[PDB]
């Protein structure tokens, strides 16, 4: 069904051969590296952006052309190594990673680093150029910092013949994170990717749907808006869009419906749907706060407050271990504040929502 | 001249009200003021008093208490039309601005002005603006 190709299309897994979107950036790349690999001389490049720039995939894209030029007898051949920091249970462990992956040797986390460090500070036999992929490098942070050091100082020795590109989300890593001498060295080489303007987004969705006339184009413009005026990110803009095929399957209507569920607070809701002694209680509370104006306030004067409460709404007298027992039912979802293990009788008590969006539950 | 004077009081109450430092200022303000208008009345010679006089009294009580685009309009305009609705009909915005002394080329400005700030997406039809 055209439905079932939308969804086929639309899919986060389906990466593009390649899009013009950051071809800039790309052709940038594209020389930096080229000119190490035709140099015989490495380098390093930090690169830090949002998530959800297509940072990896531009990355893998760049590796991917290299390779298939490597194949083309064009440029020398080269062993490529990628790690993650996020898929590391240690730090040090890292430089298993990289050793295992180039000489296949198990050997423990010092082991590991100093046989590192005399493969690539010692003159051995010629081997190919390096290039080593890192992802998540603020991850691999340590107190001592040696790690990082390691990782940014290794290929300015001459012998190293390492290339290492360094993706991150912060761009402040190398001035308040990085000490003074690895500051310089990743200094005047840092990428920034900006997010993509609704422009891009739209220019994306249009060469996901090639050639497939599914969707109309004023649902695809709100679309693209709409995350261009929240965040800017293509994965939650391709789960709009299936979610939204998902609620034709059952317009601007179908958009709307998955953003507003995907991406609003359901805080409302649960008040509403709250039973009528937990009402009674947030009524009282807030009682007690206007009374007082302090945003802390102990067990017993909102027991007084709720007390006085129920003898208005006639409401039968309730004991106290019912109002704790609501108290921390209350707590248990995150609507509430309050440490009751031990103390029962003096719990500060504290909301988790804002005051104007208790009253606009409350007045319905 | 009573209405005026009124509101003048009014405003001067609640401005010295505002203020901590100000002067308490009870009927005998009120009553001051008369007495400075009547005798401005009376220096001019005239047996009605005048808002002029008025302005003069006000103007020497502030003194001495101080020795101690198309766009926007059409936007306000399409905007007096959402009371209670998302969607408003092309034909009832375009009238109402036309009749505000605008031609429809400065609304037509000034809904694609004010569509490129994604506060709104008109239809292709030109019938029908759906408020985002
Ligand atoms: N050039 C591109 N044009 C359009 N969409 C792209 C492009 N590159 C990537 N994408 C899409 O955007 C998604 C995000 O790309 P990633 O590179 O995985 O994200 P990231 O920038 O690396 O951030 P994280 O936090 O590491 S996932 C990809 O999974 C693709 O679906
Ligand atoms: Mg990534």
């Amino acid at each position: 069904s055209v439905l079932e190709e939308a969804r086929l299309r639309l899919h986060v897994s389906a990466v593009p051969e390649s899009l013009p979107c950051r071809e800039q950036e790309f052709q940038d790349i594209y020389n930096f590296v080229e000119s190490k690999l035709l140099d015989h001389t490495g380098g390093c490049m930090y690169i830090s952006g949002v998530p959800g720039t297509g940072k990896t995939a531009t990355v893998h894209e760049v590796i991917r052309c290299l390779q298939q030029a490597a194949q083309a007898n064009d440029v020398p051949p080269f062993q490529y190594i990628e790690v993650n920091g996020m898929k590391l249970t240690e730090p040090h462990q890292v430089y298993v990673q990289i050793l295992q992956k180039l000489t296949g040797q198990k050997a423990t986390a010092n082991h590991a680093a100093e046989l590192l460090a005399k493969q690539f500070c010692t003159r051995g036999s010629p081997q190919e150029t390096t290039v080593l992929l890192v992802d998540e490098l603020d991850l691999l942070w340590t107190h001592k910092q040696d790690i990082m050091y390691n990782l940014f100082d290794w290929p300015t020795h001459k012998e190293a013949r390492l290339v290492v590109l360094a993706i991150a989300n912060t761009m402040d890593l190398p001035e308040r994170i990085m000490m003074n001498r690895v500051s310089s060295r990743l200094g005047l080489t840092r990428m920034c990717f900006q997010p993509y303007t609704y422009s891009q987004l739209q220019q994306i969705l249009r060469s996901r749907l090639k050639h497939l006339k599914a969707f109309e184009d004023d649902a695809i413009q709100l679309v693209a808006r709409k995350v261009a005026a929240l965040s800017g990110d293509a994965r939650r803009c391709l789960d709009i869009c299936r979610r939204a095929t998902e609620i034709c399957e059952f317009t601007i209507a179908h958009s709307m419906e998955a953003v507003d569920e995907m991406f609003s607070s359901s805080y409302i809701t649960a008040i509403k749907n709250s039973s009528v002694l937990e009402q009674s209680f947030l009524r009282a509370i807030l009682a007690e706060f206007r009374r007082s104006g302090l945003e802390e306030a102990t067990f017993q004067q909102i027991y007084s407050q709720h007390v006085a409460l129920c003898r208005m709404e006639g409401l039968p007298y309730p004991t106290m271990s019912e109002t704790m027992a609501v108290c921390s039912h209350l707590g248990s979802c995150r609507l509430l504040l309050v440490e009751p293990s031990r103390n029962d009788l003096l719990l500060r008590v504290r909301l988790n929502v804002s005051q104007d969006d208790v009253l606009y539950a409350l007045k319905d | 001249l009573a209405d005026y004077i009124t509101a003048a009081y009014v405003e001067m109450r609640r401005e010295a009200w505002a203020s901590k430092d100000a002067t308490y200022t009870s009927a005998r303000t009120l009553l001051a003021i008369l007495r400075l208008s009547t005798a401005l009345a009376r220096l001019r010679m005239v047996d009605v008093v005048e808002k002029e006089d008025v302005n003069e009294a006000i103007r020497l009580m502030e003194m001495s208490k101080d020795s101690l685009r198309p766009a926007d309009v059409i936007f306000a305009t399409v905007r007096e039309l959402v009371s209670g609705g998302r969607s408003v009909r092309f034909s009832e915005a375009e009238q109402r601005c036309v009749s505000r002394g605008f031609t429809p080329a400065q609304f037509q400005a000034a809904l694609d002005e004010y569509e490129e700030l994604n506060v709104w997406q008109v239809n292709a039809s030109r019938t029908r603006i759906t408020f985002v």
